[PDB]
């Protein structure tokens, strides 16, 4: 509000207000509506001033959007198996201290390792230690498959969100899944994404598998003249699982093939999902994994998959070239049940090539005109 | 950036005296280094806000926008000058701001009404807002006035800025 | 005063003749091999669709009417190499990698 012309010029209720404060001992400086017009307000603090003034959105609705962005994306992962009203850990501190370590004396880490293997339940364990003092947030690689970098933030630039920052020394951006970065086929958003958040001195982390780690390290080496911090986390040992078996209170299967696979934490939550009475309903867990897994809704990838089995199982190779369908070897070598290498292609878990060979006898059978032609 | 006023008021069409003052009143800021404003009453008399005071010289001010010959308007600036010093005892200067222009006899008419008053008045008429205090040292201000598409000139800095990044990657 | 010549060459194939695709690397260690074995200087491959115009855009391979031929002789070099390590993993006896 504003005062009306009755200071010699104030009227009495002012000078009645400013007596007793005077009384009292204070002095009054008076900011009525003529202050809220001036450079100060209006010029020099324009964007606080617009978050109140105009019904258009700001710079604190966009900081909004990004953490709702973080925690949505975070909702999902799990970090922890839940069996018989008993929830089940396996310890990564020690993994979670080397990180804060790096980040502290580099600028870039990398983590890395197989899938399944629990990369993203790490990053949550961090996210929940620090969300209250530090900018954090998340970004999946899928995301960048945009014209330009700006899409991302609205009205706003990528350098409007960065400079709302500016004041901040510890600071994290995590890139999710790198390796989906292949998928791309425009990289351009990617690359001005990375030099604005290494000009203005953040901290970032990249979660990614095998296939992309030296694509990554040559990057940052090659480009920006950084050498970059790496980790690595790994499946379980024998004498771990044989603890995790002890003292959370199941039995471990008698089949070698079906122990080497449930080392990996993903397929031992698998395992403990049909497990009742002692013992699993095996065939329930078999049709399973086979079904979203191999199949998943293609005809091609079951008659590629089937092809490749027998074909190593005949010709007594480890390594072999198979006779697929144009892209179909490449997707599997994606999802990590085959595997290549110069030499060829294999197999990667024991398992499934046990019942591969399984389901081509079913078929064999199922097609043959005599028995002697099936033995043949 | 060039002083247009048919910009002006195709922009401004609502409100064009209210809008024309606070230009006056944030160049008067700028000019007497007075970043954090100026009370000021409301239906103040007179003079547009409280005065300065500045190396013994008391000082106000006052704005007109008109789309008259100032020769038509001289009783308004008679009427200025008297109210004021009914109001401000003490006062020593106004300056007065509009988009006209006018030496010619008004002038010394109303020159001699403030004289015997005693106090000096200063003139910024249309070709005050043609100097470069308000074209190239306020640019920013001065945009915003005589623009119809201010927005045009932050697309000139985000090529700009892409430009920078573009080259960072390349080695010499 | 010298250089680390294993790092250099492996840098060099995978940035530059597989980058990320198993399919270009079958392609261009048979496109080597068969020029080779039959003394030809043109040859025409048997490979995935689109594989060789993509390493003729990349100019690593090189193409007229009479067939397609390899721009630079230390790569061709560098893949004879390979194709021999391959056939010396999955060899049953001697007699047969010599054959
Ligand atoms: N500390 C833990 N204790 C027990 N189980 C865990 C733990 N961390 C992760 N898991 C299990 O491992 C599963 C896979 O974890 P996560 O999603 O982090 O894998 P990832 O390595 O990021 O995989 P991807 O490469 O597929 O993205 C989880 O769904 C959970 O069942
Ligand atoms: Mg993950």
């Amino acid at each position: 509000q504003e005062w009306g012309q009755g200071n010699s010029n104030d009227p009495k209720i002012k000078i009645e207000v400013d007596q007793k404060a005077y009384e009292s001992g204070i002095e009054i400086v008076w900011r009525v509506a003529s202050f809220f017009e001036s450079p100060f307000v209006i010029v020099e603090n324009e964007k606080i001033a617009k978050h109140f003034f105009s019904l258009n959105e700001s710079i604190f609705d966009l900081l909004e959007e990004k953490r709702k962005h973080t925690e949505n994306v975070l909702y999902e992962i799990q970090t922890n198996i839940e069996f018989k009203d008993r929830s089940i850990e396996i310890d990564r501190r020690h993994c979670i201290e080397l990180l804060h370590e790096n980040l502290v004396q580099k600028k870039i880490v990398i983590v890395s390792g197989e899938g399944g293997v629990g990369k993203t339940a790490v990053i949550k364990k961090i996210y929940e230690a620090e969300k209250q003092y530090t900018p954090f947030y998340v970004f999946k690689a899928s995301e960048f498959k945009k014209d330009s970098i700006n899409e991302l933030f609205g009205a706003h630039g990528l350098d409007d969100f960065s400079n709302a920052h500016q004041d901040e020394l510890r600071k994290v951006i995590v890139v999710d899944s790198a390796e989906k970065l292949l998928e791309l086929t425009n990289i351009d958003p990617f690359k001005e994404f990375l030099t604005v958040l290494i000009k203005d001195k953040w901290q970032v982390v990249f979660t990614t598998r095998n296939n992309y780690l030296a694509d990554l390290n040559y990057a940052f080496i090659d480009i920006y003249k950084i050498t970059p911090g790496n980790l690595v986390i790994k499946n379980l040992e024998r004498g771990e699982l044989i603890e995790l078996s002890d003292n959370n209170g199941f039995s471990l299967p008698q089949d070698v093939r079906l122990l080497e696979l449930i080392k990996n934490p993903f397929y031992l939550s698998e395992y403990l999902r049909f497990y009742t009475g002692e013992s699993i309903d095996y065939v329930s867990f078999k049709e399973k994994l086979w079904n979203k897994i191999i199949v998943k809704n293609k005809p091609s990838r079951e008659q590629c998959f089937l092809a490749t089995a027998f074909q190593r199982a005949s010709e007594g190779q480890f390594f072999v070239s198979p006779a697929c369908d144009t892209g179909i070897l490449d997707e599997l070598v994606k999802d990590g049940i085959v595997g290549y290498e110069a030499a060829g292609y294999f197999i990667t878990h024991d398992i499934y090539e046990e019942w591969a060979l399984e389901k081509k006898i079913s078929v064999d059978y199922i097609r043959k005109a005599n028995n002697n032609e099936f033995f043949e | 950036v060039k002083p247009n006023w048919d910009n002006f008021k195709a922009k401004f069409s609502e409100n064009p005296q209210g809008n024309f003052e606070w230009f006056c009143y944030l160049l008067f800021c700028q000019e007497f280094k007075m970043p954090a404003g100026i009370f000021r009453y409301k239906n103040q008399s007179g003079i547009e806000t409280n005065p300065i005071t500045k190396d013994n010289e008391i000082i106000g001010w006052q704005s007109k926008f008109y789309d008259t010959k100032l020769s038509d308007n001289k009783a308004d600036l008679i009427e200025m000058i008297e109210k004021s010093k009914k109001a401000y005892p003490g006062l020593s200067k106004i300056i007065f701001y509009t988009n006209q222009e006018w030496d010619p006899k008004i002038k010394i008419e109303v020159d001699q009404k403030a004289y015997e008053s005693g106090i000096e008045i200063v003139w910024r008429v249309a070709s005050f807002f043609e100097s470069p205090f308000v074209i190239v040292e306020n640019e920013k201000i001065a945009k915003h006035f005589f623009s119809l598409n201010e927005s045009i000139f932050d697309l000139l800095e985000e090529k700009r800025k892409h430009t920078e990044n573009v080259l960072y990657e390349i080695q010499t």
